[PDB]
């Protein structure tokens, strides 16, 4: 089965860096994305068609309009936003409301885990509200799109996860 | 501002026949069309599909 | 505002399948396309003609 | 051969009671046109597509997108509205310059002319500029959409003088 | 014999794409399609006409 | 409007040739159809779609496949067929119960009249029962399909009677 | 006669737009079209797969 | 990679009924197949497009027209039915010469192994001329479509050696 996967969350978290980084090296070459890019990606073998949504706060509202037939939803965030986290939790909240998120998995990327300032993955999942999750299959970890460490470890439970269904 | 060259990037995908079913519902959603239209749009693109 | 109902009047028109290369000169023109997007939609457009 | 003709002119000018005057009887049932009216007429056995134009300010700018293929011009000008006639001459002016509109033949309608106001035949061909018109094959007539009188002579010119070409 | 041939002109016009919606109906009347799936097949053509 | 046409009859009537006379000049090069020919017609430079349906035995009850949204049914019929002139009654009496033909003009064309054996178009309106035709607009003709006879007035009736509706 | 009821039921499927090109290799075998026809629907069927 | 695999053999056999064992509890709500019927079945954790083809003789003589891209064939054998297996092999014969089935491997299930009158799986595979088989990979197991069992058995032999391959 080729399932479909959406990477959301407030700009300047990585998304589009992570979309790259997977399925080829990594060049950052990156500007806003007012709009989204699609790519196919091969992981183990497998395949999927991946959407990295562009995420400053006037297109936000327009995520939605992308749910339908969502198999899963890499939530990224900026680990070293303090400010913002808040901001990240009500996104978060209001699409698991969503009827057409009912059964997608889904999996939280903690990124620049390569800067010092970075929160813990603890602080960051008590802060998105993770520990009260409710009929939901969910995980976090923490990743570098920059170094490129932590990705592999975060597919490899989401692929796993999906499998089985 | 950003809404139009956003508009301008779902508009362009759509029209060079892109998914087009994802770009009808948000092209729909930003302008947006009345409940009538929107559906008679998202009807014959559900019958698109079957080809 | 005025713009506004003459773009959706052309975009509900063209998204039905009607008179769709005319309204995409309408529809570039209106939302000012650059140069090269329009070029790639009007030849598509053609291509499309031939049926 | 189809041909399809373009209803050209200034918001007010009378174009969209015209067209449903021509094939149909009419009934001025009219609202400002904010986009366009497009119908199917046979005159004499013959067969036309013609386009009816709104023409308030903000979107005359896009006439120029019609003007492909297109055989003749009808250019609506209201015969009372001494005001703005030149604003009729200007935009005439423009599109003749049109290089897709070069063979195309033009025909004048002085129309409104059931009112007592309206300016003659004579004065409009002048104040437009339509005798120093050269290559241009052309006429004015001076016509009443509500009264419907001058519409069949028009007709009649129209289509002989295309069949000419 | 006269409605074998007859039934193999008018399936090969369905399958080339010619006239669809009528073919449709004569081979279904031809070889007695129950009225379930007559009615199944006609719907998906008139679906079909909208392009 | 573009008109729909179906042409009708018992096998052998010449329904073929006719069908090729109208847009074309004439070879009755011509073997029974066993299934039908679409071709289409232009007249006073107006457009039809018209069928010719094959008429023996085995696939009559077939004709009714083709019978929505038609606009006319020109009915040919053997002029010289004195044996068969009670069936080709049959199937029109049976045809015209069929609520889809309601709003169809009725054509029929006594054809072959180019034969010494032919029999007037008044006697075949009386076998057929055209006069007892109530809520029914027809009229009848006599052709030869390959002197080419008779054709230009049948067409002109039609094309006349159907502008009007 | 038992072919009869297999015909129908694989006409259906090709006509509800299910597996064509599988069907439409049954259908010509079973009806027995010849070498030119079978070989210009299997082909127009062909350039249909890439949709 | 997703297998499509065909389920043949004659008339009666048991083919229906294991179609639907696999990927479903059971339930021998079977009548003749007068045609054909596709399932997709997932066994560990793969997915593959199953096709049970009817086996009457009249039919049969199409099952070749759904050979191509076949990756392999559940062929089932009515234990019980000495009079015909002479037939299943003509038949199995027919088909291994067919060019486009070289590359697929055969399992042969040996069915209705719970009858007390079912011949040995040793005693078939001779009269089959399994012996003989030569550039094929092939296994013969026995099964009761009706007791589910030998099923998995089977099933794990063909996933395995198409997985290799
Ligand atoms: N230190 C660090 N910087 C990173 C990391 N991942 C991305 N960045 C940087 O963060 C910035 C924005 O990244 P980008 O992937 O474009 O973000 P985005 O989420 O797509 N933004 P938008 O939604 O606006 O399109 C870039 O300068 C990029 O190099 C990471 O793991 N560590
Ligand atoms: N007395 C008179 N009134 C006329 C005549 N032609 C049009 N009018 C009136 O003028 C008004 C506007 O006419 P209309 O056809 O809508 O104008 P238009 O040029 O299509 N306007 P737009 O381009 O905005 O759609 C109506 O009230 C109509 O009855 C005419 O010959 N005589
Ligand atoms: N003398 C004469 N022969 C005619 C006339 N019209 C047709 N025929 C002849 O009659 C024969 C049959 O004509 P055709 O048009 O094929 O008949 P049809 O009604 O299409 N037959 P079917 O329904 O079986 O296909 C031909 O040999 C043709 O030349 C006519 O007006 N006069
Ligand atoms: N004892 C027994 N009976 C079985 C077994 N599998 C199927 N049967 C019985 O055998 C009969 C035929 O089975 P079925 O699955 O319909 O056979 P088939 O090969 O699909 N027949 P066809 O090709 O005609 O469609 C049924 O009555 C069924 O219950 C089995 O393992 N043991
Ligand atoms: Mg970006
Ligand atoms: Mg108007
Ligand atoms: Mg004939
Ligand atoms: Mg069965």
């Amino acid at each position: 089965r080729e399932m479909r996967i959406l990477i959301l969350g407030l700009d300047g978290a990585g998304k589009t860096t992570i979309l790259y980084r997977l399925q080829v090296g990594e060049v950052v070459t990156t500007i806003p994305t007012i709009g989204f890019n699609v790519e196919t990606v091969t992981y183990k073998n497998l395949k999927f068609q991946v959407w990295d949504l562009g995420g400053q706060t006037s297109i936000r509202p327009y995520w939605r309009c992308y749910y339908s037939n969502t198999d899963a939803v890499i939530y990224v965030v900026d680990s070293c936003d303090r400010d913002r986290i808040g901001i990240s939790k009500s996104e978060l909240v209001a699409m698991l409301e969503e009827e057409e998120l009912r059964k997608a998995i889904l999996v939280v990327f903690a990124n620049k885990q390569d800067m010092e300032q970075a929160m813990t993955p603890s602080e960051m999942a008590n802060a998105l509200g993770l520990p009260a999750l409710k009929d939901r299959k969910w995980q976090i970890f923490k990743t570098s799109a920059t170094k490129g460490t932590g990705l592999d470890e975060a597919m490899e439970w989401l692929v796993e996860t999906l499998k089985s269904r | 501002p950003t809404e139009f060259e956003y508009l301008r990037k779902v508009l362009f995908e759509y029209m060079m026949g892109r998914e087009t079913k994802t770009m009808a519902k948000v092209i729909t959603t930003v302008l947006k069309f009345p409940d009538d239209q929107t559906q008679k749009i998202l009807e014959r693109e559900d019958a698109r599909l079957m080809f």
